[PDB]
């Protein structure tokens, strides 16, 4: 019930059509892409600039989360990249990959904060590591 | 044939145009469909394995596509105000084990010093230290919570220390006065370790690791398939880890190179029965290539994407098939020759054509008939070879006929004295031997009736799982362990079914891939409010209460309603159930986020589901639960007279509620069933597709009837008894199956036909005569052509795969034993009862 770390949900390649999908391309301010991005001004939530599906799923999860852990709150700690930080690859380049923790920064109540992201309806998840956990979402 | 005769010429005359043009317009197409289509790969083959196209497609699909649709996004939402405004569990990865001398319970300490070993051997891997996790922040690598550490764990010692002698003993103790000191759970703990068979003699061991379970740890995977860890006492039985799809993958990959094998050698056969290995050549290219064709004919021409691999077996069907034309063509050269070029070239093709073309046109047709199924990967099947089929067909036809022309424009002994030998040999075991074959097998032909048919059914299977490997794989043996334990149970789940009125039900999905479902409407003569309505609904939840499967807060959402209704005031207020459908549809829904948000909160799915038309609410459709009297299982029948009765009466009342209200149907999880029935029925079916495909032909060329006839039951009982070969060896229904099964008519037709054919081909009108003749002039070619089937078959076979090998024994049976008795019997049936002088010809 609570996810545990390394784990992969759906357990695949994240990239599998269904789970996540594969990249299609980074998002920087004269890529026209950039102008459907949105940044989350959500301030229940902490930071901004993610996708419309990040969007979807991101607000889907924020109450649940509360509901969740009075006190503590939907914390982004990285949500868009431009600044070539995750590697050759990520979704942060398009604004749709969320590197995730709590308002509280505790690593073994992430397992469930990621549960309840799935019951928010996101796509793929990992307890990635016990300083984050990293969700992400198929190709809008 | 003017024109015809014309182009035999120009055969005759112009080989390097058609040679060139038409390596061009491969290479074309071939890259083509390789550039612009990408290459289809399988995460996994549980795929397409619906049946959409069925009332329970429609059903399913619209079930699940709605529950995917219903509130994480769109209107569609739970309550009408959200609207407004360290112990471990099955997650590690886990093995199965056992002690394999003196065959005793393992409470013993020899098998534990023997694990001490074996534990030591197992965490000791440095790879293992790469996924180790050492936990505790501590660069320590997390511990095993296991056995020898329970024990020095409750001792005060390091584990292995135990010191079983008593330990073991008091701990037994501990066992058996537990059942549910409670130190703190490894009682429950190790509860959740085994099985039943304590209460003595647990058969197996089993461990747990700090460790993750995902496709992560397949370098893992393989360094333990590098060591046994069963050092002297012990078996790691069932090691239970996910990373099977993809071993799936990489060993297709192994197999396919481990068949360009029998690939070269049928090629060296064949150079061999030519000694001239420029043909071989041409052949085996010839092949590849129009594989390649029918490849840019799938992805790219009709552009198609989802290319299960299963349809990889076409290769190995394939190569059974191109072979024949070959022999059968070669003899004729040699023997016309032993009797310009234009015109030998132009009969000996007058002579091969009916063979070749019906051939590969019965084999095709079974394999493209194979589309009427309700099912994916076998469209997917049956097209793709169809094409494949008819390529290598046009690329004999054509391509070859240089092929001859010019190994010819270019210009050991024991061998023939073998054949000649073979045929002679033959010839007399026929002639002098007359009855002893045919009772022989009209004898093993009824036998194998009577096995299949009466006592021991094709029975289906109910744990599905749907197999993999040999029966017998770690993974596999870990196929049946399970339920055996604690952590296993759905206290059964009981079917808990439910009902739907207020949306449509269809399944817009594009019937080839298996990520094609389209979109779910509205069922609208579904009127929310209206009275005589909601007074069925009233005696509809009283009907149900009355069943014994009837098996027994938002269920009959009514009662909570009338309750805040009855409910005084201080609108909603002490009311009764029929009345307004505004005033009702603008007291309910508060009533509803009222039930929501009381500590009732039950999770649950029956009910409402709600949209904005306060701003203006409405339902736009709604279920209602019950739980069964049955709860889970894989058998057929049970299962069907269930929903059968229920549905019965589901209708029973439908018709009489107001058609406001017969909108709606009727859920459960008979998808599995839906299959172990529509399997069956869509198979028979096609079944009879070609068969009364090969008929149509049959009749067609060999005009007179006694010929076809014997064939016909010549091949019928080569079916009944390759299928309860498959039943001396015992199998459980799949797709897979049927589809052979289906193949194996324009498989075996072939042989009985070119005989029937040469026989009615020949110059003579008698039993004996005519069929010697045939004899002469048919007999080898058959037997390379069955022989290179074997050699592919029969060489996917000590290989790691259900699919492969089983398709090499389908193939090496069928062929082979089909060969045998179209090869004898009918050979009897005709030695002595053909149509002489005229004799029942069209
Ligand atoms: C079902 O039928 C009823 C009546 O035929 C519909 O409602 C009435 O119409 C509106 C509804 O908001 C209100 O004026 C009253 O509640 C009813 N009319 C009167 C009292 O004159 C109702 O909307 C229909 N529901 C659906 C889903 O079609
Ligand atoms: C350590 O030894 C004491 C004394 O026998 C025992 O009570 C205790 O259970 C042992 N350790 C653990 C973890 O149980």
């Amino acid at each position: 019930y609570p996810l545990v770390l390394k784990q992969t949900i759906p357990n695949l390649s994240e990239y599998t059509n269904s789970a996540s999908g594969p990249l299609e391309g980074v998002i920087r301010r004269d890529s026209p892409k950039f102008k459907d991005l949105v940044p989350n001004y959500n301030r229940d939530i902490l930071f901004r600039l993610m996708s419309k599906r990040c969007k979807e799923k991101l607000n889907v999860l924020a109450y649940s989360v509360m509901n969740e852990w009075p006190g503590i709150r939907l914390l982004v700690t990285e949500s868009w990249d431009e600044d070539y930080h995750h590697g050759q690859e990520s979704l942060h380049y398009e604004g749709r990959a969320v590197t995730i923790a709590t308002s509280d920064r505790d690593q073994s109540k992430y397992g469930m904060l990621a549960r309840l992201a799935v019951e928010a309806g996101f796509d793929w998840v990992s307890y990635v590591s016990r300083r984050h956990i990293y969700c992400s979402v198929k190709s809008d | 044939s003017e024109r015809m005769n014309w182009y035999y010429h120009v055969l005759a005359r112009r080989p390097y145009l058609v040679v060139v043009s038409i390596a061009v317009y491969c290479v074309a197409c071939i890259i083509v469909a390789l550039v612009l289509n990408k290459l289809p790969d399988f995460s996994d083959p549980t795929l397409g394995f619906e049946t959409r196209g069925t009332k329970i497609g429609e059903r399913l699909t619209a079930w699940y596509n709605l529950l995917q649709e219903t509130d994480h996004h769109g209107a569609l939402f739970s309550n009408p105000s959200d609207l407004w405004e360290s112990s471990p569990r099955k997650e590690y990865s886990h093995f199965v084990v056992q002690r394999i001398n003196a065959t005793d319970s393992l409470f013993d300490l020899n098998g534990l010093l023997a694990m001490c070993q074996l534990q030591d051997q197992i965490t000791e891997v440095p790879s293992y230290r790469a996924f180790c996790e050492p936990e505790m922040l501590t660069t320590e690598c997390c511990r095993p919570w296991s056995l020898p550490n329970y024990a020095a764990m409750l001792a005060n010692k390091s584990s292995c220390f135990d010191l079983t002698t008593e330990d073991v003993t008091s701990l037994h103790t501990l066992l058996l006065g537990c059942y549910e000191k409670r130190l703190n759970i490894v009682f429950n703990v190790l509860n959740f370790l085994t099985d039943f068979s304590f209460i003595v003699y647990l058969k197996y061991a089993m461990i747990f690791i700090p460790v993750a379970q995902s496709n992560r740890l397949l370098p893992l995977f393989h360094e333990w398939e590098d060591v046994e860890l069963i050092n002297e006492l012990v078996e790691v039985v069932a090691m239970d880890l996910g990373l099977e799809n993809e071993l799936f993958n990489e060993l297709l990959l192994t197999d396919v190179w481990l068949v360009s094998l029998g690939g070269t050698f049928v090629m060296a056969s064949v150079w061999l029965y030519t000694g001239s290995a420029f043909i071989t050549l041409m052949s085996c290219v010839a092949i590849c290539f129009s594989l390649g064709l029918a490849y840019f004919f799938y992805a790219i021409v009709l552009e198609f994407e989802f290319f299960p691999y299963m349809n990889l077996l076409a290769v190995v069907v394939i190569i059974g098939i191109g072979a024949d034309d070959v022999f059968l063509f070669l003899k004729i050269w040699h023997c016309v020759l032993t009797e310009s070029l234009e015109n030998i070239m132009a009969l000996t093709m007058r002579h091969a054509a009916a063979s070749m073309f019906v051939t590969s046109l019965t084999t095709a047709g079974a394999f493209y008939a194979s589309y009427s199924s309700s099912i994916t990967a076998i469209k997917c099947f049956g097209i793709f070879a169809g094409t494949v089929v008819v390529t290598n067909y046009l690329l004999m036809i054509t391509w070859l006929p240089a092929s001859v022309s010019i190994m010819e424009r270019l210009f050991k002994k024991s061998i023939n004295r073998f054949c000649q030998m073979f045929e002679e040999c033959i010839t007399k075991s026929i002639m002098n031997y007359a009855y002893l074959w045919l009772l022989i097998f009209g004898a093993l032909g009824a036998s194998s009736a009577v096995i299949v048919f009466w006592y021991p059914g094709l029975q289906l299977p109910e744990k599905s799982h749907f197999q993999l490997f040999v029966s017998k794989h770690p993974f596999e043996v870990y196929s049946s362990l399970k339920q055996q334990f604690w952590f296993e149970k759905p206290y059964n789940f009981k079917m808990h079914m439910h009902f739907v009125w207020g949306v449509q039900a269809v399944d817009d999905g594009d019937y080839t891939n298996p990520n094609s479902y389209g979109h779910l409407h509205y069922d609208n003569n579904f009127n929310v409010s209206s009275r005589p309505a909601q007074l069925w609904i009233l005696d509809f939840c009283q009907s149900v209460r009355q069943q014994p499967f009837y098996k027994e807060l938002p269920n009959c959402f009514i009662e909570n309603l009338i309750d805040y209704m009855k409910r005084r005031c201080i609108p909603c207020c002490d009311a009764q159930f029929p009345f307004e459908p505004h005033i009702f549809e603008y007291c309910l829904p508060q009533s509803i986020s009222n039930m929501y948000d009381t500590t009732f909160f039950r999770p649950g799915v029956a009910g409402p589901k709600f949209a904005e038309a306060f701003t203006p609410l409405l339902v736009k459709a709604l279920v209602i639960e019950f739980e069964s009297n049955v709860a889970y299982s894989t058998i057929y029948a049970n299962i069907r007279q269930f929903y059968e009765s229920v549905e019965h009466w589901f209708q029973m009342q439908l018709k009489t509620a107001p058609p406001e209200l017969q909108g709606g149907w009727f859920t459960s999880d008979l998808k599995f069933y839906n299959v172990q029935d529509t399997l069956s029925h869509d198979t028979f079916v096609a079944i009879c597709l070609a068969m009364a495909a090969s008929l149509a032909v049959l009749l067609c060329f060999t005009v007179n009837i006694l010929i076809s006839i014997y064939a016909v039951l010549t091949v019928s009982l080569s079916i009944f008894n390759t299928v309860a070969v498959l039943i001396l060896l015992g199998w459980q229904l799949n797709i897979l199956e049927s589809i052979a099964v289906s193949t194996a008519i324009g498989l075996a037709v072939d042989f009985s036909l070119h005989y029937g054919i040469h026989y009615r081909m020949s110059p003579v009108k008698e039993r004996l005569a005519a069929t010697q003749f045939v004899l002469s002039r048919i007999i080898g070619p058959t037997v390379m052509a069955a022989t290179t089937t074997g050699l592919a078959g029969g060489i996917m076979m000590a290989s790691n795969i259900l699919p492969y090998i089983q398709i090499g024994v389908f193939l090496v049976v069928v062929m082979i034993v089909s060969w045998f008795y179209a090869t004898f019997f009918l050979m009897s049936l005709l030695r002595v009862a053909g149509p002489q002088h005229g004799f029942l010809e069209l």
